[PDB]
RNA sequence: UUAAUUGGAUUCAACGCCGGGAACCUCACCGGGGGCGACGGCAGGAUGAAGGCCAGGCUGAAGGUCUUGCCGGACGCGCCGAG
RNA sequence: AUGCCCCGAAACCCCCGGGCUACACGCGCGCUACAAUGGGCGGGACAAUGGGACCCGACCCCGAAAGGGGAAGGGAAUCCCCUAAACCCGCCCUCAGUUCGGAUCGCGGGCUGCAACUCGCCCGCGUGAAGCUGGAAUCCCUAGUACCCGCGUGUCAUCAUCGCGC
């Protein structure tokens, strides 16, 4: 068996990744376990916004969001070509490993 | 009444080994001599042992507010900086224990005067 | 006249192991995610690094 | 008050604020010690220029300087500009 | 970042030591309290947010506590931080400066850190300072909000009566 793990800032590239695996395994005739999607990891930070201290104090939130897709697929010789044949923009995140 | 430390005379502390002397000494002075001396601590406790020994007449001088003093240092003159000046500070024996630098105070007494314009409302 | 002063000694904790890479300051450091940015630079820098402030 | 007790801010909009919970560092204050002038010129210089040291003195500790000599073989803050 | 002015071998650059922690006094914002709408002792319940590589560390052995030795797992929906407190039951105390209150010092044992005296945090025993509800005046809040109760994280080698959140 193989699970291929992928994240990205982008859901928009997460889909498309998670589209062209789904159309590589639907073309190749081996069954596909559904993407499953992890909870997101929002990374927060807390800033003060004046670089001095006089005035009352406020602050910013900045917060960053990384989406993740899990996929378990039976390891076949063309399927696996294929999949390492991805397209892996640059914003997306792939690891692959086999059970 | 003669000096004794934890029912010990003197010459039985001078002919102590530095072990038991940290065993004898409370938990702080016994983590720092286990620990062990910095070179700094080092220099100055060859110095002493030196002076000691009868080869050194200079005064001793330093900078080692961190030294812990021991019994062979007992009896003699050591100058300790507090900031300004090497304070002179003469070992007693019933100093055994303590740091070197809290016989050389670095503030100095306030002897408060009036209050100011702005002292109050 | 040795070049063995002038040299910051080595530091592996404190205020003075930590600087800002674009800043150089040695205060408010983030390491919430080993960024080692300054507060100022970090809040000048958020919306173009990738993060931002939706709420 | 002190050697210093480094500074900024004084109604709302100064005073657990400068994300300022500072042993060292931070540090900007105080006593002391040591150390850099890129690049052009003025003297001394390869029969001797930066720069380095084994022992010890000064020293809180230090070839930082000093007694003992020995490596280094081309430079030059001892001075004028600039940096 | 930067104009002008200035030091330029000093106001530049490094090393130790000290100070920013001083203390007749005035003020701001807070913590603990002045008790029964309670203190102590034994027992019984219920979270969330977030973080983890010289890092989090389950689990076993040692110790009265702090803490010490080995060490699985975890780059994380897989392991850990993490079996919270307020609350509920049973017993003692019965209105008292007290079994309230926990400042202030003695002795001893540890942890971090190259270094703990100036100037760190923790632990056992010992003592037990104002305070018995507060004038004038003044502050926040319209619903899961206010009030009470704890926890996560930022600062971090150690240190949270703090900020931001749960
Ligand atoms: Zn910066």
């Amino acid at each position: 068996k193989a699970r291929i793990k992928i994240a990205s800032t982008n859901v928009r590239s997460l889909d498309e990744v998670a589209n062209q695996i789904k159309q590589i395994a639907e073309r190749t005739g081996v069954r596909m376990s559904g993407p499953i999607p992890l909870p997101t990891k929002r990374i927060r930070i807390t800033t003060r916004k004046s670089p001095d201290g006089e005035g009352s104090a406020t602050f910013d939130r900045w917060e960053l969001r990384v989406h993740k897709r899990l996929i378990d697929i039976e390891a076949d010789e063309r399927a696996m070509r294929q999949i390492m044949r991805i397209r892996v923009p640059e914003d997306v995140t792939i690891e692959i490993e086999l059970i | 009444k003669e000096f004794r430390y934890r029912g010990y005379t003197l010459e039985q502390l001078m002919n102590m080994s530095l072990e038991e002397l940290a065993r004898l000494f409370p938990a702080r002075q016994r983590r720092s001599l286990k620990r062990g001396l910095t070179p700094e601590q080092k220099k100055l406790l060859r110095k002493i042992r030196l002076a000691k020994k009868g080869k050194y007449k200079k005064p001793i001088r330093t900078h080692c507010r961190d030294m812990i003093i021991l019994p062979e240092m007992v009896g003699l003159t050591i100058y300790v900086h507090n900031g300004k000046e090497f304070v002179p500070v003469e070992i007693k024996p019933e100093m055994i224990g303590h740091y070197l630098g809290e016989f050389a105070p670095t503030r100095k007494k306030v002897e408060h005067g009036a209050p100011g314009v702005g002292a109050t409302r | 006249a040795k070049a063995d002063y002038n040299k910051r000694k080595p530091r592996k904790f404190g205020k003075g192991a930590r600087r800002c890479i674009r800043c150089g300051q040695y205060g408010p450091i983030i390491r919430i995610q080993g960024l080692m940015l300054c507060r100022h630079c970090f809040r000048e820098v958020a919306p173009k690094l990738g993060f931002r402030k939706y709420e």
